[PDB]
RNA sequence: CACAUUGCGCCCGCCGGUAUUCCGGCGGGCAUGCCUGUUCGAGCGUCAUUUCAACCAUCAAGCCCUGGGCUUGUGUUGGGGACCCGCGGCUGCUCGCGGGCCCUGAAAAGCAGUGGCGGGCUCGCUGGCGGGUGCCAGCCGUAAAACCC
């Protein structure tokens, strides 16, 4: 699912700075000697939150490793409340490489070209089912509690030292 | 038999979900030391 | 102030001095031990030498038998009728590699 | 640092920026010119053109060898191509100036000795075969040697052409090189005893002859007209062997024209050694070749 | 570990290969080439992993078994048939005299007693060939360029050329010559 | 909107998420030095409304200050001492 | 000894007998496997049944490959409980479903001659049929002769 | 660096004394905290990495009544709907082949049935021969051929 996401997304990646300068020079030279609206992956925490609140986002991907976590800790709930499909991706550096930055906390797809409307819709359906159903099964509960052999042995040591005779 | 089948199935599922890719004392490593290449002489004329 | 845009194919198709300009003699430093030139070719390198230099078949067999890198002198003269028969030397690159290694690894000491 | 950042770009997916950074890296694999500029090290190592000509022995030996050798990782194909241009270019300088003096045939190859500005310069050419490489011969080291000597001959041939009056670089025809001109692809423009030995003679080279050795020898000692077979290469004065205006031709095989002189290549080499034409009857085909003497 | 992604990928690849092989079989002689007796140099390059049986047989016949390997072949009608059959896995074009000189002198080899001995001596040249009048390596070059009566045994003598990977570099006509400078 | 979401989440401090995060950080800062540098503000919304920008020239320092009194009370706060 | 039956749906074009066998045998051991196909034309209904030797292995396979995106297809891998596995479900398992050019067959059939005495009792049957056509054509009002 | 004694260390360069090794002198430098930026690193801190791409004729050849036209090349996801037909079998009911109309996300829950040739596997008889085989990522459409070797 991560690979499919980044395949539709890599087509809508932003323009690098060199490419943008080269394009601007191209129209400048043309005027020396009428375009459709660009479509790209929308990034930036505040911008993506605004798009989610205004229901312009079609898909949302949230990095799992943003510290501080408070920046994103409400994003899944906000996406669920607004009804936009959302998913959590391993690696803020990877969301970061789609844009041309070092780290992206969140990326979103708003609109795509006609050549990719069907692909984006199928990706939305696939991510929604195959991730949101499992997340609905286990998202409302507490995490943690992965005590191993040493931790559990320390636990029986503590209990057999505590509840036997004295406190 | 059953344990081998379960282990092989678990290995296959793990490979499907996550792919096939997954002296003792510590000293300060010897790093690169740059010599001074100043952009301006501190004193214009030597004494 | 800035160059106009150029298409990538035009950019692709688009993209010396006398080094002894200010030349003056300099004193030779006595720490410089240059590499002496290789010995000049002798009368044994010729593929068609005088018959006096033609050696014996038995010593030829001994030379081909004993293992490499132990001779006083690293080849034997051989008579060929023409460049048709003259073969390419098989250890030429090896010899020149050893010569280069002599340049960058052999110690140089001045001896009287 | 630039290589590290190119690796960063490649691992990040920015292929356009990676490609830009590799032009900025100036990779010899495509450029053919050496990794680093070596003008200052030339300056401080060789103080005079006399010393340059004195180490031209080893410089020419290495660049001839790597102009003949196959393409490898340390020395790429286009680096060998530039080596081939520069070596044939120095051969043009010798041909035009008639600076070549002696030649020699040995089981180790062909030795050439010339005298430039009073300096004796030698170089050995291996026979045109597949030089078989054995053992731990790492091509990085003599590849560095090749870069060094390529810079050396670039500057030396520039100075030599500026001294003779000819221009640098010579006009080289890629198409004619494709049709196989080797030494014949360069048209040398200018700026605005040795040459008599075969000057009044016309030669022909057969399929069996050493093409560029014979060509270089005869160009260096005067002969201005040789024909050869089309397979040998372009630039032949007369491709037809039946052409009647032929004086001498090399045969090295085991229409028998009357007005004709069949000679073996040893005749050309011992002529260039002895500064005098050798008996065609004593060097006729099918006869025991007279002994060769080192010059 | 192998993925269903791959499994489906090769399934569709072999499906198209079967479709295209039937099409040639139906339209025997699809390649619209004029009748000229010339030479074609063919280099096996990486392609589909699972080669169909008849292409595998043709590749074994042409001795293009390993990756990145070039051989010379006389351009006949059966030759054109097999070359355009094995087109997906090979790059083929018209050689040049300088190119064949470079290949034979730098990367030239010969097959003797099922052993590869480098083309180091015209004496070995008369030992293997010569019975048909091939005296020297450049005589071999001559016959290869101007294909003569003995091209079949000539090619049988020439052990296929192992090239090097391209260092920064269907019918490619003279562009395969640039390819073989890039690979040689 | 993330800034108001963080403002409300910081208003609700004894909430479970904030309490858990504050516990782990309190441990981390005790393991760290008394005064050390920060990288990124742990409270970006508070830093921004106080005037922090992500420019070359703005830095954060986290400082630990011992709590309590001198029965004498220090007229300057623990905030001013930090 | 409890074989486990898994149903796979939304099959991408190409994920057929051999690819299914290889993939799920790399997961485990298959007793039987069958994609459903049409008898008229050799085309699959994009669904298959796989009976594994081990029900547990079948369960892990279904869990890992239930909602998989393969060539724009979200698969449907679900274990069918042993209660409703129909005894005659794996009837064409492990065989070859061949493609039969029924159209060419009917065409060769139309071209094979025979003694048309039976075809003339059949033209008596087609005279009664065009009498049927005429009686339904009386509401039309069109008269046609033979 | 040193109560600072005009003493003692490290890097680079120079000068004078027999000097490539020695002596002496000279010149430029070597404090800490912190900020910005370089470059070199360390971390059982995190992540990616066994690649779901394009790749048919963006025109060809043969022709005709000479300039337009013709032939060829053959390439389609599946299911459903008391709907309208043609043609082949079925005693008949009906079933197949082709259409006409409508619907559904690249949707989905047994319904698998037509005879053969090569080859694989297997059992018997005297390597050969005769039998079978829900086996063929081979063909084929009555027989049988071709690949195959």
């Amino acid at each position: 699912l991560a690979a499919q996401a980044f395949k539709l997304l890599n087509k809508y990646r932003p323009e690098t700075k060199q490419e943008k300068k080269e394009r601007l020079l191209r129209e400048a030279t043309a005027i020396k000697e009428v375009s459709k609206k660009p479509y790209t992956v929308k990034y930036g925490l505040n911008h993506v939150v605004g798009l989610i609140e205004n229901k312009k986002a079609s898909l949302v991907l949230i990095a799992n490793d943003v510290d501080p976590i408070e920046l994103v800790v409400f994003l899944p709930a906000l996406c669920r409340k607004m009804g936009i499909p959302y998913a959590i991706i391993k690696g803020k550096a990877r969301l970061g490489t789609l844009v041309h930055k070092k780290t992206a906390a969140v990326v979103a797809i708003t609109e795509v070209r006609s050549e990719d409307k069907n692909e984006l819709a199928k990706l939305i359906s696939a991510v929604k089912e195959g991730y949101l159903e499992k997340v609905e099964d286990t998202r409302k509960r507490w995490g943690g509690g992965i005590m191993g052999f040493k931790a559990q042995k320390r636990e029986e040591k503590r209990k057999k030292s505590l509840e036997t005779a004295i406190k | 038999s059953k344990a081998a089948k379960g282990a092989q199935a678990k290995k296959a599922a793990q490979a499907a979900l996550k792919g096939v890719h997954s002296s003792t004392t510590f000293h300060r490593p010897k790093t690169l030391v740059l010599s001074r290449a100043p952009k301006y002489p501190r004193k214009s004329i030597p004494h | 102030r800035i160059l106009p845009y150029k298409p990538p194919e035009e950019r692709e198709r688009e993209e010396f001095y006398d080094l002894w300009q200010n030349e003056e003699p300099q004193p030779p430093n006595p720490m410089h031990i240059p590499a002496p030139k290789l010995p000049p070719p002798g009368y044994d390198l010729s593929y068609n030498p005088p018959p006096e230099y033609l050696p014996t078949k038995e010593e030829r067999e001994e030379w081909e038998k004993m293992d490499p890198e132990d001779r006083e002198k690293d080849y034997l003269p051989t008579k060929y009728d023409s460049l048709r028969k003259v073969p390419a030397w098989g250890n030429f690159v090896k010899e020149r590699f050893e010569r280069c290694m002599d340049l960058y690894l052999a110690p140089r000491v001045r001896k009287n | 640092a630039l290589e590290k950042k190119i690796s960063r770009a490649l691992g990040r997916g920015d292929v356009s920026n990676a490609a830009r950074l590799e032009r900025n890296a100036n990779l010899p694999e495509k450029t053919g010119k050496p990794r680093y500029t070596l003008n200052h090290i030339i300056r401080e190592r060789y103080p005079t053109f006399q010393d340059a000509l004195r180490d031209l022995d080893d410089c020419l030996s290495m660049l001839f060898l790597f102009a003949n050798l196959p393409s490898t990782t340390a020395v790429p194909a286009k680096m060998i191509a530039r080596c081939e241009r520069l070596c044939h270019e120095f051969q043009h300088y010798l041909i035009v100036t008639h600076s070549l003096r002696k030649s020699f045939l040995s089981i180790k190859g062909i030795y050439y000795q010339a005298n430039i500005q009073g300096e004796d310069i030698l170089w050995l050419v291996p026979y045109k075969f597949n030089q078989r490489i054995v053992g731990d011969v790492d091509f990085r080291i003599m590849g560095t040697f090749v870069e060094f000597y390529m810079t050396l001959l670039g500057f030396v041939n520039y100075r030599l052409y500026t001294s003779i009056g000819l221009k640098y670089p010579p006009k080289f025809d890629q198409v004619k090189d494709d049709q196989g001109a080797e030494l014949a692809a360069f048209s040398l423009e200018g700026l605005n005893d040795p040459s008599q030995l075969f000057a009044n003679f016309t030669f022909f080279l057969s399929r069996e002859t050493p093409r560029q050795p014979l060509e270089f020898i005869l160009r260096a000692f005067g002969c201005k007209r040789i024909g050869w077979d089309a397979v040998l290469g372009e630039g032949a004065f007369t491709t037809d062997e039946s052409d009647p205006r032929i004086t001498h031709q090399i045969i090295d095989r085991p229409g028998r024209y009357p007005g004709r002189i069949y000679v073996q290549p040893q005749w050309v080499w011992d002529s260039i050694n002895d500064e005098e034409l050798k008996p065609p009857e004593l060097y006729a085909p099918g006869a025991q070749l007279p002994p060769h003497l080192s010059p | 570990f192998k993925r269903a992604e791959k499994y489906v990928k090769e399934y569709r690849e072999q499906e198209r290969e079967k479709i295209r092989l039937a099409r040639i079989a139906k339209q025997q002689g699809s390649f619209h080439i004029p009748a000229e007796a010339k030479l074609v140099f063919v280099i096996r390059i990486k392609g589909i992993n699972k080669i169909p049986p008849k292409p595998r047989k043709i590749l074994q016949l042409l001795r293009l078994r390993q990756i990145n390997n070039g051989v010379f072949v006389k351009v006949t009608k059966a030759t054109a048939e097999m070359i355009k059959i094995v087109e997906p896995w090979v790059a083929y074009g018209y050689p040049n005299l300088k190119s064949v000189r470079e290949l034979i002198y730098k990367r030239g080899y010969g097959k003797v007693n099922g052993q590869r001995i480098p083309l180091t001596d015209n004496a070995i040249i008369e030992e293997n060939l010569g019975k048909y009048g091939i005296i020297c390596i450049e005589d071999l070059i001559h016959e290869i360029f101007t294909v003569g009566p003995n091209f079949k045994q000539a090619a049988n003598f020439l052990w296929p050329f192992k090239l090097s990977n391209p260092n920064g570099g269907g019918n490619r006509e003279e562009h395969i010559n640039a390819l073989i400078r890039a690979m040689n | 909107g993330a800034l108001k979401y963080l403002e409300e989440l910081s208003k609700k401090k004894q909430s479970d998420v904030v309490r858990f995060l504050l516990r782990v950080r309190c441990w981390e800062y005790r393991q760290l030095n008394v005064i050390h540098r920060a990288s990124r503000p742990s409270r970006p919304d508070k830093a921004r409304r106080l005037g922090y920008k992500a420019k070359q020239g703005y830095v954060i320092y986290r400082v630990r200050v011992r709590r309590g009194g001198r029965q004498l009370k220090y007229q300057r706060s623990l905030r001013a001492t930090a | 000894s409890q074989p486990g039956v898994m149903y796979i749906a939304r099959l991408p074009h190409g994920f057929y007998e051999h690819e299914l066998r290889g993939y799920f045998s790399q997961f485990g051991e298959i007793t039987r496997l069958r994609v459903v196909r049409n008898k008229k034309t050799g085309a699959s209904r994009h669904r298959a049944f796989i009976e594994f030797a081990d029900a547990e292995v079948a369960d892990i396979a279904a869990r890992t490959m239930d909602k998989y995106l393969l060539f724009g297809h979200i698969l449907t891998c679900k274990i069918v409980p042993p209660a409703q596995v129909h005894p005659d479900l794996f009837k064409g398992a492990n065989r070859r479903f061949k493609v039969v050019p029924w159209n060419k067959m009917a065409g060769r059939q139309l071209e094979r001659p025979l003694s048309e005495s039976q075809w003339q009792v059949k033209v008596a049957k087609e005279e009664q049929r065009r009498a049927a056509r005429a009686e339904k054509l009386k509401e039309m009002g069109y008269e046609f002769e033979a």
